[PDB]
RNA sequence: UUAAUUUAUUAAUGCAAACACCUGCAUUAAAAAUUUCGGUUGGGGCG
RNA sequence: CCUCCGCAUAAGCCUGCGUCAGAUACACUGAACUGACAAUUAACAGCCCAAUAUCUACAAUCAACCAACAAGUCAUUAUUACCCUCACUGUCAACCCAACACAGGCAUGCUCAUAAGGAAAGGUUAAAAAAAGUAAAAGGAACUCGGCAAAUCUUACCCC
RNA sequence: GCUACCUAAGAACAGCUAAAAGAGCACACCCGUCUAUGUAGCAAAAUAGUGGGAAGAUUUAUAGGUAGAGGCGACAAACCUA
RNA sequence: GCUAAACCUAGCCCCAAACCCACUCCACCUUACUACCAAACCUUAGCCAAACCAUUUACCCAAAUAAAGUAUAGGCGAUA
């Protein structure tokens, strides 16, 4: 029996809980110009206006019909355009809705009831994620900060069972998966593109009193996804709980509602999440994050209004970085 | 539905026996109703019709215990109502035929109120009476306004 | 094989367990892909008044005197609602029969949002 | 009982239709026919037994091309998919019918008897005397009912006055109007009778349940004894 | 022999009470009560219509009353349409001459070693291996997952040549695009409704491959006809239809010219998968449809010989077998069976790899066949690359 | 080995001995009527 | 409200309003450790999480972010002197997470 | 069952009725139904 | 020291070894006994779908060769209609069917020997008879209805 | 809800030999040849060993059907809640 | 002297008389106790008695009594 951890979660203050489970400290902030703008605007206008649809769309279906193909288009074209600049993107493997699985153990528990009452049992967690887009490479991105990096900010602690934040246990095949099998040469990961589900739209949160939880959703989706992704990568190199990683594992994520974009960088320093391994372990995983900013203010008939360049530049920046 | 002895001797085996009538589909015309009906009849009823001098006479003369047909009773009610109402629907724009028909069967004249209940089952009668006596409850506003008006009129007079 | 126990949503197999409920009123419908649609109007809306400066409190002072118990009747309601108006009309001026609508009577309930019979409102 | 026949389709299609096994039971649920139950699952292919069926807003003789000749689980004979105009249908294939073959369906009775090619369906009046025929109709435009088992052929014995005597495969003569349509030649899957089941398991696959273990005295009765003859029975040898 | 047994059919209504036919009186029914009763008569209820409009409980008007109903029948070719005659039927319907093999120009684009991807064989083998084996957690990925992904990855591999040819930056791939093209053939009204993803779009229209004299030579050619099958076979006969032309995009859309359409036969089951001939027919008709939509947008609703021909390419895939097509529309007057004719260069039954072994084949204790693709040939990918590199 | 004839199933139970099944036939209605007369707490499953 | 007939809704009909709500709520101390934001309630069976959100927002003017409900089975194990099972009532439990921290 | 008593049932036939079906009567078969299997003589066969 | 068991789902059962306080088929003054208190929180699962016509020949087996027979487990389109969202219910246990805390019956996934789960001996003595094993001089069926059992692992027939 | 048979839509079958099969050895699973134990028993039919089958006329879960003048039966007068 | 023994009254029985029952609210024929969608009438047989059994073998029908166990019926038997 393992807890199923959902990157895209309805659970309140899930960022803090995920920080505890993954041993992650969150730090705010990061660690052509005309052709790119044209292409981005083109993709938006194509998915919103230009492309003609036989059946009329609804607001429940708009995320899958409009936003998802937009993100696919953006990723594909921006990989193509920045390929001359970044040779690594040329050799890169691009994945559409490929599963990422991680399974780890973090903490212990004394079974409360039943025939196994009073017996120690490890807490197991499984992340199953379906990122919208994924870029995988044969070489590894360089570390943002050195291993054995010290952060004064401490990892949040929970005073109750994980079950309290709506987390549930189930028993199914344990999977460590990076988006492809181990035989695949593109074992290392570059950038992941996530689209928030329609359930976790901003409008619905505003309709509730979860105005503060907006950014939380984004952060949760980062901490859980990248930790999984990097985790898997680290496990593909033979590193595990007892035999901890020798070099840091880094990855980048772009999380979007379809209008608002948020940017995340993750460094994995520890797979030593078990109690026996965590007994004397100073190292901790790091997540850098940015507040969500709108790519565009609004879309009119055929013209985008209030297009923000800095957001596009930030997408470009993540796509640009290369292995040493 | 009865029993028989096997070879018309009481000493032989007793057996269940059913005697059924012979049935025929025949067409009959009612001049009172000016309609042709296809009905299942026996030879007995055909002979009964012949001796009564027509279907209409047969239906009207014959009481309920002899007819032993729900349809017969409904036909009877139909004809009695036609005769009671002096219904013009029998022969439109032909007064002479209508008058002659009604003159022929003037014997079986009955009040309309009586005619309406002829050949009804108890259940049908219960339903009919319930429908007849069912009215929406009167707003008590109307009752109270009326009684106060009469009271105030009485007060004004004295 | 427990006849006496109350039949509940806990009791049957998977289909059975999903189908039954605890008597909560529906607030929408299901559609393709087992998607649930909440209809806003179907959800009951609590009409909660402003209680600021409300002098009445949960209990009454014991110093308050006892009164004779008289339930409200139709006759009473009519006497101190409609009777003064119609009597005023009769004594001074003219009272028009079949024009009771001016005195607050309605021939039909169909027009109104709140219908007395049958009831179209909650509590 | 709760039995509902699977034969609900009202519109003809060439798509194989899911069919429900009976088990030899009725709507009532009791057995009427023994030795039926639980073979390989089968899908029904609807057969147009009316060979002369002119298309909608069409009349007169029409031609069709054989698309394929195919095994059918539901019958002994092979079936053929045939296309004409914008219509595809399943028919009963003849002994020598191949993909690419062109077959004619006519309602024309010829004064001079037309040459009888194997694939074609003609009225019996058109057909010469002594021609091997199959898929015959008892009544004009009724549909084929009579010679449709594998490797079966009827013989048009004689043609009198608007009437034709045919020999059914059981060597029984039948009177048929000349206007009735039959398909020339022998039905496909000749030497179907020559097949060897080989093991008990094969019949079980075909959906045939084993015969009762009860021993029966005789299929036919014993001859009833007349009044004077009884002394002539039960003679004992000494 | 009528279809549909009596028992399964809707049961006959119960016989009407004799009280109804007797004229004078009115029947006493259980209508007064709000429930059925055996002894009382069965009432006649007037037909009930819901006053308001309920989307969940909507009943459609009959087909006659539909505004778009027409006495004449239109014949729609869509994605699910599967032609009986295959290439034959497509050639007839589109009024086209068939030429075996790719045109020389397209092939020559890859003939040079310069216009090759670095480590071609290795990269293509990796693509096949990723799709067939490495894709998912499952041991053996199904066609529904591997067919789209193989094509996507191959396109991405082609995109890698952007640094050599800057013109490759002037193209996009479009998913969920639908185009409508209507025309007439021998007084038969035909419409192609092309639905599917992987439409490659360019700002620059493709150059015309065939010269004028070749187009003139197509006059001497005659459409080979098939009897007794009608060319309308396996097309949707539709009475309630709209006559409209659609490119699938609003006016002023960048990348408005269709370069290549990629069609995927991704069905898991063989019977659901189109036959290679049928897939070829689908390609011809889709390419024709896209080209005709383009032509009718540019030159209006006039039937005339096109001075500037429209060129659209197609790649039809099974995930293992590829068919390549270049279609040149040179005429929009299709009603007459005689005249100049459109041109189709079709290369068929071109397979990347013979088979793929997901798990190792072991007989006894010794491994016979290793994991990976068997019977791989690169020239098919060269053809794929050739079609991509066209117009660059 | 016997005695384990009862292999419980709520679907089977409700289908065979349920209220609706009882009311389906006149015999079943009389069954309910008998049980009502005896004053049974449990008329059906 | 409970033990009352809810007027049937038709598409484009008026909003359903309750003027005097019949159901009543008791705030209960948790038996197990909960997050600081979480408040436990015992709820009538007929009540929904939507109703509870609206209830708390309306009557008590407390901001509500999330509601989760469960149904607790009361023990029927207990027997009286007549060997007749005594039912402890089934009740509904609601967990409410407060908004604005 | 080749015991006795039946043909209520089914099927067919003939004669009435009715202008092929249904009904009444009779006949023939199948299928059953009800009931019994006295006493002496080792016990069993022939007596 | 054992593990031929375990963990989970399905089905079944329905609070049936959680906390506190009490009296008291081996016993602990403790029990699964009595009373009170507490608890299973949805993402998993259940609970689905506007209408009328219309479409659907080509198995599965790594689906590629090859070979079939018993012939197969999953496809739409055209037109009309359509804009509100995350409700309700299952979630506990040492558990079910066998009158029992019964050497029995009990579907599936994963673990194929365990990371999970358990204890054959209340204490003693070392009688007979009884049961299950282990070893046995010389002989090797002499036993017996019969090589039954055990050991050993075997030929050639006859009848059906 | 056992069982006999059927219907609908499902599931299971390791390893080794085999020109490849209602094939052989052999797990799981199904059955019950022979012996011993047990005989108010663990058990109103079980246990241990030894056995027969174990890709099929196979085994098995779910839902449905056939009802006593009857059903169902690879006839044992078998099974139809000990 | 243990186990025990002892008790009087819940209630019931037969009559008489009199013609009984029937909504707090909500839920309840679908898997009852679940807010909310496209069809009933139809001879009882048999045990039993006849010392077997085969025709037959009392069974309420409009209010006591008496006619009278009479006339009658019936393997003219049992019996009715
Ligand atoms: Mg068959
Ligand atoms: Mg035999
Ligand atoms: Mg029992
Ligand atoms: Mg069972
Ligand atoms: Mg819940
Ligand atoms: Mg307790
Ligand atoms: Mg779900
Ligand atoms: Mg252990
Ligand atoms: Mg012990
Ligand atoms: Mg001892
Ligand atoms: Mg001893
Ligand atoms: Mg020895
Ligand atoms: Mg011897
Ligand atoms: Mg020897
Ligand atoms: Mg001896
Ligand atoms: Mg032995
Ligand atoms: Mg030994
Ligand atoms: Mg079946
Ligand atoms: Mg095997
Ligand atoms: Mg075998
Ligand atoms: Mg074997
Ligand atoms: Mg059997
Ligand atoms: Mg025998
Ligand atoms: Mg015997
Ligand atoms: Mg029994
Ligand atoms: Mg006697």
């Amino acid at each position: 029996m393992k807890y199923m951890v959902y990157p895209q979660t309805f659970a309140l203050n899930a960022d803090r809980w995920y920080q505890y489970f993954t041993k992650t400290v969150f730090l705010s902030g990061l660690p052509d110009l005309a052709a790119l703008r044209a292409v981005a605007c083109d993709c938006l206008l194509q998915e919103h206006f230009y492309l003609r649809r036989r059946r009329r769309v609804h607001r429940y279906e708009e995320s899958e019909v409009i936003s998802l193909p937009f993100l696919d288009q953006l990723v594909s074209t921006l990989v193509g355009l920045l390929s001359p600049h970044n040779p690594a993107l040329a050799a890169a493997a691009l994945d559409y809705r490929c599963p990422v699985h991680f399974y780890w153990v973090r903490g212990e528990e004394i079974i409360p009831r039943g025939h196994r009452r009073g017996r120690i049992d490890d807490l197991r967690y499984q992340i199953d994620d379906k990122p919208n887009n994924q870029i995988r490479i044969s070489k590894q991105l360089a570390e943002f900060v050195p291993l054995d990096y010290s952060v004064p900010i401490e990892i949040p602690t929970i005073k109750c069972k994980p079950d309290k934040l709506p987390l549930f246990k189930r028993q199914y095949e344990n999977h460590i998966f990076v988006g492809s099998k181990t035989a695949d040469p593109c074992c290392y990961g570059h950038t992941q593109f996530h689209l928030l589900p329609d359930k976790l739209r901003r409008e619905r949160l505003l309709r509730q009193n979860c105005a503060d939880q907006i950014e939380v959703v984004f952060r949760a989706n980062a901490i859980a996804s990248l930790f999984a992704w990097t985790g898997a990568q680290a496990m593909y190199q033979g590193f595990w709980s007892e035999a901890d990683v020798t070099r840091p594992f880094v990855s980048q994520a772009v999380i979007t509602d379809g209008k608002y974009f948020s940017f995340f960088c993750y460094q994995l320093n520890t797979l030593a999440l078990t109690t026996q391994a965590d007994q004397n372990n100073p190292r901790k995983n790091i997540c850098w994050g940015t507040q969500s900013k709108p790519l565009y203010e609004t879309i009119e008939d055929n013209d985008v209004k209030g297009f923000n360049d800095d957001v596009l530049l930030q997408i470009v920046h993540f796509l640009l970085n290369r292995p040493k | 539905l009865g029993q028989i002895y096997a070879n018309n001797d009481k000493l032989s085996k007793r057996l269940k026996k059913v005697w059924k009538p012979q049935l025929f589909e025949r067409e009959f015309y009612s001049e009172i109703l000016d309609k042709k009906f296809t009905v299942t009849v026996t030879m007995r009823t055909l002979d009964l019709i012949d001796e009564a001098y027509g279907l209409d006479f047969y239906i009207l003369k014959t009481p309920k215990e002899d007819l032993c047909s729900k349809f017969g009773m409904d036909l009877k009610r139909g004809m009695l109502l036609r005769l009671a109402r002096q219904d013009p629907q029998l022969h439109p724009e032909d007064p002479e035929r209508r008058a002659a028909i009604y003159d022929k069967y003037k014997e079986f004249a009955i009040p309309e109120e009586e005619a309406e209940w002829v050949g009804l089952t108890l259940e049908e009668a219960i339903e009919k009476q319930r429908l007849l006596e069912e009215k929406d409850p009167v707003p008590l506003f109307k009752i109270y306004v009326a009684e106060l008006i009469q009271q105030l009129q009485q007060q004004a007079l004295s | 094989a427990d006849r006496m126990s109350k039949w509940t949503s806990k009791r049957g197999p998977r289909s059975f367990r999903g189908r039954k409920g605890r008597g909560a009123k529906g607030i929408g419908f299901l559609t393709s892909g087992w998607r649930f649609v909440q209809i806003k109007e179907m959800v009951p809306e609590f009409v909660v008044p402003d209680l600021t400066g409300f002098k009445l409190k949960p209990y009454v002072s014991y110093l308050a005197p006892e009164s004779e118990e008289t339930p409200l009747t139709a006759a009473q309601l009519f006497s101190e609602a409609v009777a003064p108006a119609i009597e005023k009309d009769f004594k001074d001026g003219t009272f028009d029969p079949d024009n009771l609508e001016k005195y607050g009577f309605e021939p039909t309930q169909e027009g109104k949002l709140f219908q007395l019979y049958p009831r179209n409102f909650l509590r | 009982a709760n039995f509902v026949s699977w034969k609900s389709r009202t519109k003809y299609t060439i798509t194989p239709v899911k069919m429900r096994k009976s088990g030899g039971r009725d709507h009532t649920g009791r057995i009427r026919v023994h030795g039926i139950g639980g073979g390989h699952k089968q899908r029904y292919r609807m057969i147009d037994f009316l060979r002369f069926r002119p298309e909608e807003t069409k009349s007169g003789p029409f031609e069709e091309k054989v698309i394929q000749v195919r095994y059918d689980p539901c019958r002994s004979a092979d079936i053929a998919l045939v296309a004409g105009g914008s219509r595809k249908r399943w028919i009963i294939a003849t002994e020598n019918m191949q993909a690419g073959d062109t077959i004619l369906n006519s309602n024309h009775i010829g004064r001079m008897a037309v040459a009888a090619r194997e694939g074609d369906a003609h009225p019996l009046g058109a057909l010469p005397v002594g021609t091997l025929i199959n898929n015959v109709e008892s009544e004009p435009g009724r549909g084929a009912q009579y010679i449709r088992a594998a490797g079966t052929c009827g013989v048009l014995l004689r043609k009198v006055n608007g009437t034709a005597i045919i020999q059914l495969p059981s060597k029984r003569q039948m009177q048929v109007l000349e206007t009735c349509v039959a398909t020339v030649g022998r039905v496909s899957n000749v030497d179907h009778n020559k097949r060897v089941i080989g093991k008990a398991g094969r019949n079980r696959w075909l959906g045939k349940r084993p015969n009762s273990g009860r021993w029966h005295r005789k299929g036919g009765w014993a001859g009833r004894k007349i009044r004077p003859l009884p002394p002539m029975k039960s003679y004992v040898k000494l | 022999y009528e279809w549909g047994v009596r028992s399964t059919r809707k049961s006959e209504p119960p016989p009407l009470d004799r009280v109804y036919e007797i004229p004078g009186l009115e029947p006493i029914t259980f209508a007064g009560k709000m429930h059925f009763v055996p002894w009382l008569a069965r009432p006649i209820f007037p037909p009930w219509d819901r006053g308001y409009k309920d989307p969940r409980f909507y009943r459609s008007p009959p087909l006659h009353e539909h505004p778009l109903y027409k006495d004449q029948a239109c014949y729609i070719f869509h994605h699910r349409c599967r032609l009986l005659e295959g290439v034959k039927q497509a050639l007839w319907l589109t009024k086209t001459k068939l030429i075996e093999g790719l045109p020389e120009k397209v092939l020559s684009l890859v003939d040079d070693p310069r216009n090759h991807i670095e480590n071609q064989d290795e990269c293509v083998l990796n693509v096949i291996s990723h799709a067939r084996l490495w894709q998912t957690t499952e041991e053996i990925p199904k066609r529904e997952t591997y067919c789209p992904v193989i094509v996507d990855n191959l396109i991405q591999l082609c995109k890698s040549q952007i640094l050599k040819h800057p013109s490759l930056a002037r193209r996009i791939c479009v998913q969920n695009s639908t185009f409508s093209a209507t025309w007439n053939r021998e007084s038969l009204l035909l419409q192609v409704r092309g639905s599917g993803g992987a439409r490659l779009s360019t700002k620059d229209p493709l150059p015309t491959i065939a010269s004028r004299e070749e187009i003139e030579a197509t006059k001497n050619h005659v459409l080979e006809t098939f009897y007794p099958i009608s060319p309308i076979i396996d097309l949707h006969e539709c009475n309630i239809y709209d006559v409209k032309n659609d490119t699938g995009f609003q006016e002023g859309y960048p990348y408005p010219y269709p370069h290549t359409l990629y069609l995927l036969d991704k069905a898991n089951l063989r019977p659901h998968r189109l036959q290679p001939d049928q897939l070829r027919a689908k390609m011809i008709l889709f390419a024709f449809g896209s080209a005709l939509a383009q032509a009718r947008l540019l030159y209006g609703n006039d039937a005339k010989v096109l001075e500037q021909p429209v060129v659209v390419q197609s790649v039809g895939t099974d995930g293992r077998v590829f068919h390549f097509l270049v279609f040149q529309l040179n005429t929009t007057d299709l009603d007459c069976n005689e005249g100049v004719k459109n041109l189709a260069w079709v290369d068929s039954d071109q397979l990347l790899y013979q088979h793929f072994w997901c798990l190792p084949v072991i007989k006894k204790r010794v491994v016979v066949e290793p994991v990976g693709p068997v019977g791989f040939k690169p020239e098919t990918f060269r053809k794929f690359l050739a079609l991509y590199l066209h117009g660059a | 080995a016997r005695g384990n004839e009862y292999q419980p199933s709520n679907i089977k139970r409700k289908n065979k001995h349920g209220w609706v099944r009882r009311l389906s036939t006149p015999a079943g209605v009389q069954v309910i009527l008998r049980r009502m007369l005896k004053g049974r707490k449990s008329l059906s499953h | 409200a409970r033990n009352v007939v809810y007027p049937l809704y038709r598409l484009g009909g008026p909003q359903l309003r309750v003027f005097r709500t019949n159901f009543f709520i008791q705030l209960v101390r948790p038996g197990v450790a909960q997050p600081e934001d979480t408040v436990q309630f015992r709820i009538p069976m007929e009540m929904t999480r939507v109703d509870l959100r609206n209830y708390l927002e309306g009557i008590y003017n407390v901001p509500v972010a999330a509601v989760r409900t469960r149904v607790q089975h009361g023990s029927n194990k207990r027997r009286d002197h007549r060997n007749v099972r005594i039912k402890k009532p089934d009740y509904k439990v609601a967990y409410v997470q407060l908004a604005h921290g």
